[PDB]
RNA sequence: ACAUUUAAUGUGAGGUUGAGAUAUAAUAGUU
RNA sequence: AAGAUCAUCGAAACGGUAUGCUCCUGAAAAAAA
RNA sequence: AAAUAUGCAAUCAAUA
C-alpha cells in the first residue's frame, strides 16, 4: 500500500509501545 | 514527546515485569529467555520431539541468522495484523498471554531467579 | 492449647509456597466461575461462532 | 362479485353484526371488572406471585379461568384477544373503518380517535403481567417448584395436596416423604443422576402465530431444553477416545463448548459425536508427533520443498496437452 | 410528589440507583472492550 | 368430499402444519406421497423439520421419476441410511 | 453466435462412458461422514510427509513446538503420565453442588445486590431481537461486609474489569446461553460458587 | 474434586477407489 | 492521530524500484539468486 | 506553596 500509511502503522506501533525504526529501509 | 515510544499515555503493550523485583522486559526478550532456559523448564517438567528445540539454547546460534530468523518467526508481529484491525478492533496487548506462558513454564527471573510472578505491564 | 506448628508450616514441608497457594486458589476460583478457555490447540474453532 | 341474492350479505346485517361484536366486547369488559372486584389480589399481582400463597394462587387461577370461560367469540374478527382493551379497540376500529371514514384523512385519524378515548386510556393500564417480569428472577433465585401461570401453579399445589392427603389417614415421616419438596433431584430422570438439572417450564408464548407451520410446536431438543435450569453437555461426556491426547482434547472441547455462545446445542452434540469417532479412527497422537517432527526439522534446508514451476510455463505456452482417452479431435490435428 | 409530573420516589433513592447504573455501565464497557476481537477465537502464539 | 379437518395440537383452533405435512394445503401430490411413505416406514412426519421434509420429498420424487439408481449421495451414503436415520430421530407414535 | 458442432459418439465412447453423473454441489449438500473426514486427514498428512511440504509448514511446526515447550498443548508425557473417559462436566458439577432454597421465604445469598436483565417487546416480528439473553448482578463489597482477606480474594477473583473503584461496585455477568432463564440460573449458580470461594479465603 | 478400563489393536510399517502424461528405485526392506 | 512544542545527530546520511529465508488472512499468495 | 509533574479531533452530563 502507500508509504505514508505504512509509516502511520509504524507510528501506531510506536505509540502502543514498540520501538520500531521510522526509516523507509 | 514528538516520537517518544510510549504514546501520550505511556502505553507499554509489550512490556512485562517481575513483581518480586524491579526487573522488566518485553515479549521478544521473554521468548529469548524461554529458548535459553530450556534446561530448567525441562528439569521442572521431569531425536525426541520434547528436546527438538534444545539447539536454540546457544547465544551464538541465536545471534546467527539461522537462529535470529527462528526467533523472529516464533515472536511474530502481535501489533501487526489485517488492515481491518483498526479503530475499536486495534490489536490489544498480548502481555497477559506471555505472562501466563512464562508462569506455566516456571522460567526463572534473571534478576532474582524466582519461579512465579511476572505480571503484565511495567511496575 | 498453643501448638507451635501452624497449618502453613505443615504445608510448607511439601513445597507449597504461600504465593503459589494464593495464585492456585485464585486460578481455581476463576476457572470455576468463568470457564476453561486456556487457549489450548483447537480452542479457536470452538470459541468461534457459527454462521450457517 | 355477483349482486346480492340472499339478505345474509346485506349491508344492514353487517352493521348489526359489528354492533353485536361491540356489545359483546363491552359485556366482556364489564365481566372482567366484576371479576377483578370479586376476586382481588391483595398486595398486588407481583407480590402475590412472589409470596406464592395457596389462597392467592387459588384466587388468581379462579379469576383467570372465569375470564377465559366468559371471553366471547366475535363474528367479524378471527383473533380471540384475551385483552379487553385490544378487543374493544379492534371492534371500534372496524366499525370506524366500515361506516365512519369520509376520506384518507379520516382513515389516518382513526388511530388518534381511538387513542383519545378515555375508557381505552383507563383499560390501557390493566393488562396481564408478562412472565418475563419475574421468571428470570425466580430462575436466578433457584426456584424449581414454581410456575408463572396461576392455573398451573394451582394444579401443582392441588396435586401435591391430594398426594399428601392420600397418606394422611411414622406417619408424618411418610407424609413428608410423599411431599414434593422432599423428592431427590437425581431420581427425576434415570439418564441424569445429578441434582439441580430440571427447572420450571416458562409460560412465555411459543410458536408461529401464522405461517405454513402455525401449529408446529416445539422441536425435539427445544422441548427438553425448556425443562432444564440450563443446558449441559453431559450427554456426550462418555466413551471418549482411549488415546490420552485425544481424550484431553475432546474433554477441553466439551468444557469450552459448554460455555460458548454462537453454537447451537445440536451443533455441539453433533460436533462432539463426529470428533470422538474421528479421533478414535485416527492414528496415535504420539506416532503423528514423531512422524511430523521427523518430516519437518527445526531448520529448513535447501531442497526439502517440492519444486514448483511458473504458471505461465506450465499452462500459458499454447495448446500442448489434452487428457482424453476417447476423443475424436486429438491434438495431432 | 408535590409537583405535578415529577417522579414521586425519593431523590436519594434515585441518586443511589443512578450511581449503581453508571458503575455497571462502566463495568460493561470495560468488559466488552477487553473481550472484543475482529477475529474471534484467536489467541496469540496459539496454532493459527 | 373435501379435505379432512385438521386436528389442533393443543389450545388452538387450527393447524396449518398438519395440512402442509400431509400436502393438503398447499396441495402437492409429491408431498402427499412423501407423507404416506414416511408414515408407512414408521417416521413421525409431524415432528420433522421443513428442510428434512422437503429433502425427502425431492429424493422420493427423483427416485420415482428417474429410477432406483437415483437419488445418488456421496461418500457411499444411501437413501435407506437416510430413512433409517429419520426413523431413529422421529419414532412414529 | 451459431450452433456448436455436433459430435456423434463412437461405439467406444458409448461403451466406456460413466453410468452415473459426477457428484454435484447439490449432492455435496449432504455432510461428510467422519470416516471420510479421517481418511482425508490421513491422506493429507501422508502426502505432506511424502514431500509436498512448504515453508509455512516448518514455521507452523516450530510455533507448535514452542507452544508445547511452554506447556499449552495436549501432549502427554512419556514417563510422567504414560508410565477418565467419562467425567462430570463443570456445569453439571456446579448444578449438582449448588444449594437451592426450600421456599421463596428462604434466601441463599444474605447480602444486598441488584439483578439486571433486558426484555424486548414490540409489534409482531419474525426475527428475534439479538442481544437480549444476558443478565448480571451488581453489589458493593462494603455492603458484602467481609474481612480484608476475603475482600482481596473477591477482587482478585473477579479481576479489575468487573470492579469499579469510583463507587466500590462489582458486577458479574452471564450471557452464556441464548435463553434468559438459563442465563439467570447459571448466574445464580456462579454467584453462589464465587461467594463460597471468597469464604474459602 | 472425590476423577485407570464398554470389545479388538497382530508385521518396521504411518497413505483404505489412489489428487494422477511428460527422463533419475526417490518413499514406507534392498534396488 | 499526524503535521506538533521542545531538544539532539546531521547531508547524496535524499529517493525506495529491486532482492529466497520472516509475519497476517484464508482450504489454497507456491518455488526461487 | 509538603498541590501537579502537564500536548490537541471527528458520539455521548437527558449521565462521565
Ligand atoms: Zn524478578
Amino acid at each position: 500500500r502507500n508509504k505514508k500509511i505504512r509509516m502511520s502503522l509504524k507510528k501506531r506501533r510506536r505509540r502502543k509501545g514498540k520501538r520500531a525504526p521510522c526509516r523507509k529501509k | 514527546a514528538a516520537r517518544r515510544v510510549g504514546g501520550i499515555g505511556r502505553r507499554c503493550f509489550l512490556t512485562l515485569h517481575c513483581s518480586a523485583c524491579s526487573f522488566f522486559f518485553q515479549t521478544s526478550d521473554a521468548i529469548k529467555l524461554i529458548l535459553t532456559q530450556q534446561h530448567h523448564i525441562l528439569r521442572k517438567k521431569g531425536a525426541a520431539s520434547k528436546f527438538s528445540l534444545l539447539p536454540l539454547a546457544d547465544a551464538s546460534l541465536l545471534l546467527k541468522r539461522r537462529g535470529a530468523l527462528v526467533l523472529r518467526s516464533l515472536h511474530g508481529d502481535p501489533l501487526v495484523g489485517s488492515r481491518r484491525q483498526r479503530g475499536e478492533f486495534a490489536p490489544q496487548a498480548p502481555t497477559a498471554e506471555m505472562a501466563k506462558m512464562l508462569n506455566k513454564s516456571c522460567v526463572p527471573c534473571p534478576r532474582c531467579k524466582r519461579e512465579g510472578r511476572w505480571e503484565e505491564g511495567k511496575k | 492449647m498453643r501448638r507451635l506448628a501452624s497449618p502453613s508450616l505443615r504445608r510448607l514441608q511439601e513445597g507449597q509456597t504461600p504465593h503459589s497457594m494464593r495464585k492456585s486458589a485464585v486460578a481455581d476460583a476463576r476457572k470455576k466461575i468463568f470457564g476453561y478457555a486456556c487457549g489450548m490447540p483447537g480452542e479457536e474453532q470452538w470459541v468461534r461462532p457459527l454462521q450457517g | 362479485d355477483h349482486y346480492i341474492t340472499s339478505a345474509n350479505f346485506s349491508e344492514p346485517v353487517e352493521l348489526l353484526s359489528l354492533a353485536e361484536d361491540l356489545h359483546k366486547a363491552e359485556i366482556y369488559t364489564q365481566t372482567t371488572e366484576k371479576l377483578e372486584k370479586q376476586w382481588p389480589a391483595a398486595g398486588g399481582v407481583a407480590k402475590g406471585i412472589q409470596g406464592d400463597q395457596f389462597f392467592d394462587v387459588m384466587a388468581a387461577a379462579v379469576r383467570e379461568d372465569l375470564q377465559d370461560q366468559s371471553r366471547p367469540v366475535l363474528v367479524n374478527e378471527l383473533t380471540d384477544h384475551e385483552n379487553p382493551y385490544c378487543m374493544k379497540r379492534e371492534a371500534l376500529r372496524r366499525l370506524v373503518l366500515h361506516a365512519c371514514t369520509r376520506n384518507c384523512l379520516d382513515e389516518t385519524l382513526t388511530d388518534t380517535l381511538l387513542d383519545r378515548r378515555a375508557d381505552l386510556q383507563r383499560l390501557r393500564s390493566k393488562a396481564r403481567l408478562p412472565p418475563e417480569v419475574l421468571e428470570p428472577l425466580a430462575a436466578f433465585v433457584g426456584i424449581t417448584r414454581f410456575s408463572f401461570d396461576r392455573r398451573a401453579r394451582l394444579n401443582q399445589k392441588v396435586t401435591a395436596v391430594q398426594h399428601a392427603l392420600r397418606q394422611i389417614s411414622e406417619k408424618v415421616e411418610a407424609v413428608l416423604s410423599v411431599l414434593p419438596e422432599n423428592f431427590p433431584s437425581d431420581a427425576l430422570h434415570p439418564h441424569h443422576p445429578f441434582r439441580n438439572h430440571f427447572g420450571f417450564e416458562s409460560s412465555v408464548p411459543y410458536g408461529v402465530v401464522g405461517s405454513i407451520s402455525m401449529g408446529k410446536g416445539r422441536k425435539k431438543i427445544e422441548k427438553e431444553l425448556a425443562r432444564l435450569r440450563y443446558p449441559t453437555l453431559q450427554r456426550v461426556a462418555h466413551s471418549l477416545p482411549k488415546d490420552l491426547k485425544y481424550r484431553e482434547s475432546v474433554a477441553h472441547a466439551i468444557r469450552v463448548l459448554e460455555r460458548s455462545r454462537g453454537w447451537d446445542f445440536e451443533s455441539k452434540v453433533k460436533a462432539i459425536n463426529a470428533l470422538v469417532e474421528v479421533w478414535n479412527r485416527l492414528a496415535p497422537g504420539r506416532t503423528y508427533e514423531k512422524i511430523l517432527n521427523h518430516a519437518f526439522p527445526v531448520f529448513r534446508g535447501r531442497g526439502m520443498v517440492k519444486k514448483t514451476r511458473s504458471r505461465a510455463a506450465v499452462f500459458n505456452k499454447g495448446l500442448k496437452y489434452i487428457r482424453s482417452l476417447t476423443t475424436q479431435k486429438p491434438l495431432h490435428a | 410528589t408535590v409537583l405535578r409530573g415529577h417522579c414521586p420516589t425519593d431523590k436519594e433513592f434515585i441518586r443511589r440507583a443512578l450511581e449503581e447504573e453508571q458503575a455497571v455501565e462502566r463495568i460493561r464497557k470495560k468488559l466488552d472492550k477487553k473481550q472484543l476481537q475482529w477475529f474471534p477465537g484467536k489467541t496469540p502464539w496459539a496454532p493459527k | 368430499y373435501g379435505p379432512e379437518a385438521p386436528q389442533p395440537p393443543a389450545g388452538l383452533h387450527w393447524s396449518w402444519w398438519e395440512l402442509y405435512v400431509k400436502g393438503v394445503n398447499p396441495e402437492y401430490p409429491p408431498r402427499q406421497r412423501m407423507f404416506a411413505f414416511l408414515t408407512a416406514q414408521g417416521v413421525d412426519v409431524l415432528e420433522m423439520e421443513i428442510r428434512e421434509i422437503e429433502d425427502v420429498t425431492r429424493w422420493l420424487e427423483m427416485s420415482n421419476v428417474y429410477g432406483e439408481k437415483f437419488p445418488r449421495f456421496p461418500y457411499d451414503v444411501t437413501f435407506q441410511d437416510k430413512i433409517e436415520a429419520l426413523k431413529e430421530k422421529y419414532p412414529l407414535a | 453466435r451459431g450452433k456448436k458442432e455436433k459430435v456423434i459418439l463412437n461405439a467406444e465412447q458409448v461403451a466406456t462412458k460413466t453410468r452415473l453423473p459426477p457428484i454435484r454441489l447439490e449432492d455435496r449438500i449432504t455432510p461428510e461422514p467422519p470416516a471420510t473426514v479421517a481418511r482425508n486427514i490421513r491422506s493429507q498428512i501422508s502426502r505432506a510427509v511424502a514431500g509436498w511440504k512448504t515453508k509455512r509448514m516448518f514455521t507452523y511446526r516450530n510455533k507448535y513446538r514452542l507452544r508445547r515447550l511452554v506447556g499449552m498443548t495436549h501432549d502427554i508425557d512419556s514417563d510422567d503420565e504414560f508410565a477418565g473417559r467419562t467425567f462430570v462436566t463443570p456445569l453439571t458439577k456446579l448444578q449438582h453442588q449448588a444449594a437451592l432454597p426450600r421456599s421463596p421465604l428462604h434466601a441463599r445469598f444474605d447480602f444486598p445486590h441488584t439483578v439486571h436483565y433486558d426484555v424486548f417487546w414490540g409489534p409482531p416480528q419474525v426475527e428475534e431481537e439479538p442481544n437480549k439473553s444476558g443478565c448480571w448482578v451488581s453489589f458493593r463489597v462494603a455492603d458484602l461486609k467481609l474481612s480484608d482477606s476475603q475482600e482481596q480474594r473477591l477482587l482478585d477473583i473477579l479481576g479489575p474489569e468487573r470492579y469499579d473503584e469510583q463507587t466500590g461496585v462489582v458486577c458479574l455477568e452471564a450471557d452464556v446461553f441464548p435463553q434468559l432463564n438459563h442465563n439467570a440460573a447459571y448466574l445464580g449458580d456462579i454467584l453462589q460458587q464465587l461467594m463460597r470461594e471468597v469464604k474459602k479465603a
